[PDB]
């Protein structure tokens, strides 16, 4: 029986902090060890081989150490693009076992939620769909009371034309609101504002159909 | 550029067989050892099998030994995985990968984006797919870049494969990012593609292609007339 195990299961640190993750081989594997980084929905990317050699293109904040059974990977200055799951792998001989994986996250700084409007696309042949939806995305905020209001050329829109909803995923909340417009109403080429009020402050995004 | 493209994934019942293929290009396939690695839904990477450049040495994970057969055809620059005696827990995304150097004792430096294998008798609710896109600002001007957001929602919790196509061609993997949330009852995924303005002003047609439970659902868009 051959095993590769990792610690911790997950860690969270502030931007710029040092993070260290470990890998343990059940048998001595000298320096025949690799580290990979994987983001959601994507294949893993090789980061380090021969325990300490960075792959071309990997930033200088990454390093690896160890030989034999115990290994580490260090990120000296944790950055947003480093949020991912990390795996070690032995390649001395079969089995080419991967470790359990370690999730790395950034400790969320108190910050205003972002607000962005997206619009329905046209079809593959460039045609407007029967109705147009505007989707206002409010992402990354401490769970709390939130109010979303739509404006059309700066005036409040009928509350019936839109519906909101919220997903609480982990510590953060995300809220969205979908406004439905008839195709004829969209052709009038007015300006739409998604106005968000949160802990007493108001933030907004605005836009209009592209020329 | 090195490219590895897996194919052959799909929905099969336990006990049946499925054959995966991996088409290699952009490097001298004949010179390199190759691996299959898989990832079950929500789980870590699991090495499956290795084969040397001339097929002389083959190894398998204990979990698949006796049931899966790895092979390759160097004249066709293709790697294969014959998966027999399938079990529910073989459900995974299957990746092929190339080793870095002319040794099996080297790291896996290039990976395909995987093919989805579902081993099940269960029926499932398929997903709704729709593409949204950047609005222009109050002056009618494009943002610095154009975002296309493919929303994949309302399907029985399980693995989704999302692929962006440009005029039917698979797009660069680094042009998109993906994030998933699970309400408990159901999961939903957002894939965000970032296009430059010139890129979007070309009337190219873009396709969000979703694979789920044996079938391929999709939505497409081009810039409005």
């Amino acid at each position: 029986d051959i095993q590769m195990t990792q610690s911790p299961s997950s860690l969270s640190a502030s931007v710029g902090d040092r993070v260290t993750i470990t890998c343990r081989a059940s048998q001595g594997i000298r320096n025949y060890l690799a580290w990979y980084q994987q983001k959601p929905g994507k294949a893993p990317k090789l980061l380090i081989y021969a325990a300490s050699t960075l792959q071309s293109g990997v930033p200088s904040r990454f390093s690896g150490s160890g030989s034999g059974t115990d290994f580490t990977l260090t990120i000296s200055s944790l950055q947003p693009e480093d949020v991912a799951t990390y795996y070690c792998q032995r390649y001395n001989r079969a089995p080419y076992t991967f470790g359990q994986g370690t999730k790395v996250e950034i400790k969320r700084t108190v910050a205003a939620p972002t607000v962005k409007i997206l619009q329905s696309s046209c079809d593959g042949g460039g045609h407007f769909p029967p109705t147009i939806q505007l989707l206002c995305l409010v992402s990354g905020y401490t769970p709390g009371t939130i109010q979303i209001t739509w404006l059309e050329d700066g005036q409040v829109m009928d509350v019936d034309l839109s519906t909101a909803s919220t997903t609480q995923e982990g510590e953060l909340a995300s809220t969205q609101s979908e406004l439905t417009l008839s195709q004829k109403h969209w052709l009038s080429d007015r300006t739409y504002t998604c106005q968000v009020t949160y802990q007493g402050h108001t933030f907004e995004d605005s836009g209009k159909k592209c020329a | 550029e090195v490219q590895l493209v897996e194919s052959g994934g799909g929905l099969v019942q336990p006990g049946r067989s499925l054959r995966l293929s991996c088409a290699a290009s952009g490097f001298t396939f004949d010179d390199y050892a190759m691996h299959w690695v898989r990832q079950a839904p929500g789980k870590g990477l699991e090495w499956v099998s290795a084969i040397t450049w001339n097929s002389g040495h083959i190894d398998y994970a204990d979990s698949v030994e006796g049931r899966f057969t790895i092979s390759r055809d160097n004249a066709k620059n293709s790697l294969y995985l014959q998966m027999n005696s399938l079990r529910a827990e073989d459900t995974a995304v299957y990746y092929c990968a190339k080793v870095s150097y002319l040794s099996t004792a080297s790291s896996l430096d290039y990976w395909g984006q995987g093919t989805l294998v579902t081993v099940s008798s269960a029926s499932t609710k398929g997903p709704t797919v729709k593409i949204l896109q950047s609005i222009c600002d109050g002056g009618g001007h494009f943002p610095p870049t154009i975002q296309l957001l493919c929303l994949v929602s309302g399907y029985t919790p399980g693995t989704i494969q999302i692929t962006w196509l440009e005029d039917g061609q698979v797009m660069d993997v680094d042009l998109s990012t993906a994030s998933t949330t699970q309400e408990g009852e159901l999961a939903s995924t957002q894939s965000e593609l970032t296009l430059s303005q010139k890129h979007w002003l070309s009337d190219r047609t873009y396709t969000c292609q979703v694979t789920y439970q044996g079938h391929t659902f999709e939505d497409s868009t081009k810039k409005c007339a």
